[PDB]
């Protein structure tokens, strides 16, 4: 399932490549969003592109954006929210 | 299938003054078309329910159930219409239905259910809910349907059944087999209420092999009232031949219903 | 009659806070579709078909946000009314309703995703009335999609042409046409690994093209793959590259 | 300048490493601001993290966030700033 | 003799909308240093040395603000006040201004930056005023901070004991002692590049706990480095590594 | 080093009354320490001018100007002082300052300016700028100084400064070096206005080689007033030797400036 294209977004020709999910909800701006999730466990190989190395971790990055949410007409309030934005190939750390 | 209970059925819920009526059924195909043709129910759902009689005669029942969808079209309903069809015996009854008064969306939730129709065990049941008026030609589908699956009696809960004891398996046959006397075997077993005749089909086989060296019927005549619930006995001398040890002895009622075709018991007796 | 009147609004509705008791139903259908004019731009050719047989006797507009993810973040969206109330069910002339409409410009590179819902919309603890399609966008590599400003200023029209022979056992010659554009260049050569590598600057040749570029190489370079890599300023370090083989030199 | 570490934060230890700059003003939420401006021209080799491998690419990552400003007393002006979060590593693309 | 009162606060200053006469210097010096509390937290220990001899006959207060970065954001701060009006440059009693303050919980593997300005503030088309100062904290893999719950889970105080020898030409066996934290592990083998590779699956055994991985491996496999990773699920892909090296086991 | 001329000096700025004097200085047991002492100023840079004079005498003179900062102890101020300081030679001469009334900071730009010094060509100066009171033992420095560098006399505009002017490097001396006959040099150049007397030096070199085949010196005895910017002639007997032909001939002024000390011209002639 660990790929790595020629063309297109990064998405599909980064090292550590991340998908998009789906978060739907009744009463958030926007009403649909995004996150990412690493595909791989690991990052790819350079060389090939289609194949896994193992000398690398994934791990995601996060950040606060403004969304706004409704509750009891009906009132309007302010709340940040936690989306992933894109894994990045990381360094293992040892012991010993 | 055929219907339970001839008291005035009700179907009353909270402000509406609804009727149940089994009318003209012409399977699920008709040509009577309008303006505006509602919308399609929502999660039609049929679930398994135990009820005995005034006799209390317990019967085996479905409920069925289902919901309704959220839109404008509730204001132009007019009418539903339920139907059941076997795809073994191919016979399909009908339930008609309506709604006297128009309804408003007011609280937001609306049910429906229904549980006066008696299944056979081990039978297919298709049910198909339909509202009206029907579709107008060339137009989107407003009915749902899905399958039902009933277990046999064997079932813990589809033993207790009383359609069931007509030709039922409550009614174990105690067998017991015994070795007795060298190429003679004697078989003894309690019977049921029915003046029906058995039969015992006696086969021996080698051992490791499917092959019959000897085959054996017996018949056991009408069973008079006085004996019902006494054990039977029937002793049968066996083929005089080395390695055939293994023999299989089955019982076959002829009851009112199945009768040529309800269950056998076999037991087997292996040297 | 009922046609189609497109606008342009983003943030919140006013028909979201107050509540409806009467709904419409869905998008029955909908789909998109890239169509392009010409003498450079795209734009977007989104059709959809309305709900059927009932839940359109009150219905008002539709909204159309989509949101763009490559290298940055965009949401920005489009409603649009109906002029006339709907009477019938199914057009008079014969057919499905069908509406569309054009716009929403579009990058490179970015991945689209499309979504709507009917208005007014669905109130608190009830099911989720969307239908959302998704579309990805070309990117600058097609022959189609060559003759952009942004492209050409990153190469894509430039022809640099190589010709690259190995010089000795251990230096590779190469040859390639220079440009007015850029002055600095990489190099890079991969049979299984960096057998050499190398960095080099020279200036625009209004004399002749033929460069005279000397690579050291490790083992044997023949049957290897060069890789060339232009210092354009516009596109960064992410510049387009051109490949290259290896001859052999009597 | 394109070295990998062993242990701390990500931006020590990330293939495509990015550093921290100053960004200063007085009328701003917050008064500091720290984009990202990765080092290296290419991704790092993951057998050492102390050389170079050209086979990949370098590209920062931009999002929207929140800040206010001053403008004249004073006023509340809300809009958004372009600030950069992290590079990764994209792979190369090549015509012919 | 004046003391620093401290409480919390994030968002504008009521100074900052207001337009000021005048306006005091800045902070002279500034530091930031880490403390340890006796049992287990982390708190910084902060200092800085008012102006001399002058802008300082009126002002307020001193805030700090910290950011935080690493796989997440951060950014809380407070203002801090003073109670007793300055009459004088340096002490009575002699010497600087030294205060501090106790407090802004530490985070692991997080780069922190301070900033701090004086009260009120620099109005428009001013110079600007303040100074700051970076810091950072350690991880888990110095012995003074093997012991937080967080990272105890991840595996920090585990001794996983290894021993992996090359049964033959082509195969590598390792001894390794299981947990009941762990089900799956992973196994990489590094000389120059991957010569073999595997993918385990045991539970944990309240048994003797010697264990039994066959790995083949590729050429000669003497002299190589074992890492070992284990899928424990509090630090998901990011679980630390143990190294091991190959030994020769003798049929003698 | 010395003012330009005694007028009365204009420092005034609006909303100020100002005084400038030159008194004692030197900071000879300087401590006076008050309560509160007011910061230290703020960009103070120093440029060049130059001044013309009633009878001719262009000087070159620094600008000096400094700006302050805008803190509270804009209140406490009271004076200023100015000093310029000399390296070589040492002497350093002062000039004071002081602000009548107290200035209240109601826009935030101020500047103060001057430059009625002359400065000497080619020489370093440093320029102090003080405030009051002193700062208190143990405080915090409350002075700014800085380095100025002037041109020599070669420099466009140095050139036509007046201090230059004397033993001017404007006296440009048309050099003719004349081969003439074999073993002999004849060279003809123009003198400036004053009756000093000039001394020729003629060395002669080996062809890529430094050392002195022939070394000659000439006496020019004090010129009269009549003889000023009249081409004068010399020539002198070389030495008969073969492959010495490089000859060099420098002259040198002894005028009542830079005796001894003033720049030569030499002027190079090889075959
Ligand atoms: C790339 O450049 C080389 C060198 O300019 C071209 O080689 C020329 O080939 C033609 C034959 O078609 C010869 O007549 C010329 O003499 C060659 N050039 C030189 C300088 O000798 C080559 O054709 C070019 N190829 C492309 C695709 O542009
Ligand atoms: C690449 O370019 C170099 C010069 O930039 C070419 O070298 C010349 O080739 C001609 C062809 O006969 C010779 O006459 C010259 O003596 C060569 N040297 C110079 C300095 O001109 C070379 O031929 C080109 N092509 C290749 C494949 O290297
Ligand atoms: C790791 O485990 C091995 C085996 O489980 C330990 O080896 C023991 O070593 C001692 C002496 O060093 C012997 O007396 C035992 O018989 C060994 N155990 C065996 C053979 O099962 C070893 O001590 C452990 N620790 C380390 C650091 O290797
Ligand atoms: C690694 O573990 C294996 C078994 O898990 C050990 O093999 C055992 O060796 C002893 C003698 O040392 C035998 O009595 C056992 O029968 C063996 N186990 C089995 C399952 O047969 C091995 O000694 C351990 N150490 C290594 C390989 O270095
Ligand atoms: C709707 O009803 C009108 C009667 O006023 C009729 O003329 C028309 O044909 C009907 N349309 C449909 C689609 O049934
Ligand atoms: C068999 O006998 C009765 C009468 O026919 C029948 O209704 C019933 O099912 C059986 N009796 C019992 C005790 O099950
Ligand atoms: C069958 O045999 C058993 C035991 O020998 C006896 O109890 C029973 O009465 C017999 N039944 C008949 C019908 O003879
Ligand atoms: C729909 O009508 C509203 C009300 O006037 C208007 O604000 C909106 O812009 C219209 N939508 C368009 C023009 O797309
Ligand atoms: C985000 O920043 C980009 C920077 O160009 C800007 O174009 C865009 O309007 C901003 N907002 C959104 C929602 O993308
Ligand atoms: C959009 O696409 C449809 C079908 O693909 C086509 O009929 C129509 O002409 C296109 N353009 C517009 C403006 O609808
Ligand atoms: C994107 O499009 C593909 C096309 O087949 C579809 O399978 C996938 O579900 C879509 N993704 C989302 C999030 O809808
Ligand atoms: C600092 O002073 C402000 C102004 O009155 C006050 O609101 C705040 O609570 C003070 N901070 C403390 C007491 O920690
Ligand atoms: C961002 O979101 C996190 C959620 O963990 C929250 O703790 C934090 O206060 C938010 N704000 C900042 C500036 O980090
Ligand atoms: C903080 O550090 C200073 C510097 O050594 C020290 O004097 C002080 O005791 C520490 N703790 C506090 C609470 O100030
Ligand atoms: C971080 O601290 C070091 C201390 O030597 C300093 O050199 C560097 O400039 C600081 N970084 C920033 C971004 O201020
Ligand atoms: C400042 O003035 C007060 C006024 O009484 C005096 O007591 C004090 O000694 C002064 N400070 C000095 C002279 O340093
Ligand atoms: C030389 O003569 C006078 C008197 O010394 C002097 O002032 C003047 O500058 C000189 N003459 C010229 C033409 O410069
Ligand atoms: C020097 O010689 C030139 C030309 O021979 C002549 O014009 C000039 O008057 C001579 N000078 C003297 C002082 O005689």
């Amino acid at each position: 399932s660990c790929r790595a294209s020629e063309d297109g977004p990064l998405n599909s020709r980064a090292i550590s490549p991340w998908r998009y999910e789906l978060d739907r909800d009744l009463n958030r701006l926007p009403q649909d969003l995004y996150h990412a999730r690493c595909l791989c466990p690991h990052c790819v190989s350079l060389q090939t592109g289609s194949h896994m190395d193992p000398r690398g971790n994934s791990e995601l990055l996060y950040h606060n954006q403004t969304v706004f949410y409704r509750r009891p007409g009906y009132c309007l309030e302010r709340r940040l929210y936690r989306v992933s934005l894109a894994c990045v190939c990381v360094r293992p750390r040892v012991m010993g | 299938l055929r219907l339970l209970d001839h008291r005035a059925l009700v179907c009353s819920q909270p402000g509406l003054n609804c009727t149940v009526k089994n009318s003209t059924c012409l399977d699920d195909s008709w040509i009577h078309p309008r303006n505006l043709t509602p919308s399609s129910p929502k999660d039609l759902q049929i679930q398994l329910h135990f009820a005995h009689t005034q006799q209390g005669d317990l019967f085996p029942v479905a409920h069925i159930e289902w919901t309704l969808q959220t839109d404008a079209s509730i204001l132009y309903l007019e009418g539903a219409e339920l139907s059941v069809l076997q795809l073994n015996t191919n016979e399909r009854l009908c339930v008609r239905f309506e709604f006297l008064s128009k309804l408003r969306h007011h609280h937001r939730r609306w049910r429906f259910t229904f549980s006066h129709f008696v299944v056979d065990p081990d039978q297919e049941y298709e049910v198909t809910v339909h509202h009206l008026p029907k579709p107008i030609p060339d137009g989107d589908p407003n009915h749902q349907s899905k399958n039902f699956l009933v277990p046999d009696c064997e079932h813990a809960r589809m033993k207790v059944t009383t359609p069931c004891m007509s030709s039922g398996s409550l009614w174990d046959p105690n067998i017991t087999v015994e070795t007795l006397e060298a190429h003679q075997l004697r078989v003894s077993f309690t019977l049921w209420n029915e003046s029906t005749h058995y039969q015992i089909l006696l086969t021996s086989f080698p051992h490791m092999e499917n092959h019959s060296c000897f085959e054996h019927m017996h018949h056991i005549p009408a069973p008079r009232p006085e004996e019902f619930h006494q054990r039977s006995n029937v002793t049968l001398t066996l083929r005089n031949l080395k390695g055939c040890c293994r023999h299989q002895v089955q019982i076959q009622p002829f009851f009112s219903s199945c009768l040529n075709d309800c269950l056998r018991h076999s037991a087997t007796v292996s040297c | 009659e009922p046609t189609v009147q497109c606008g342009s609004e983003t943030g919140p509705s006013p028909e979201w806070m107050l509540q409806h008791d009467l709904i419409p139903g869905d998008l029955r259908d909908l789909r998109v579709e890239p169509v392009t004019t010409s003498v450079y731009s795209i734009l977007m050719n989104v059709s959809w078909v309305l709900r059927a047989d009932a839940s359109i006797r009150l219905l008002k507009a539709t909204k159309i946000c989509v949101t763009g993810k490559s290298n940055f973040q965009s949401y920005s969206c489009v409603r649009c009314n109906y002029t006339e109330a709907f009477q019938t069910q199914t057009r008079p002339s014969g057919g499905k309703w069908t509406f569309s409409y054009i716009g929403f410009p579009v990058e490179l590179n970015t991945v689209y995703f499309i979504g709507a819902h009917n208005i007014p919309n669905a109130n608190m603890n009830e099911d989720g009335p969307s239908m959302s399609v998704n579309f990805t966008s070309p990117g600058c590599l097609d022959h189609i999609m060559k003759y952009k400003k942004k492209c050409v200023k990153a190469g894509s029209l430039w022809d640099p042409n190589i010709t690259a022979c190995k010089k000795n056992e251990e230096t590779v010659e190469v040859n390639f046409t220079t440009t007015p554009l850029g002055n600095r260049y990489m190099a890079l050569i991969q049979h299984s690994t960096i057998i050499g590598f190398s960095q080099v600057f020279e200036p625009h040749q209004k004399k002749q093209t033929r460069a005279s570029v000397v690579i050291p190489v490790t083992g044997d370079s023949e049957g290897a793959t060069v890789q060339l890599t232009p210092y354009f300023p516009t596109c960064g370090s992410d510049c387009i590259r051109h490949k290259g083989t290896v001859v052999l030199c009597p």
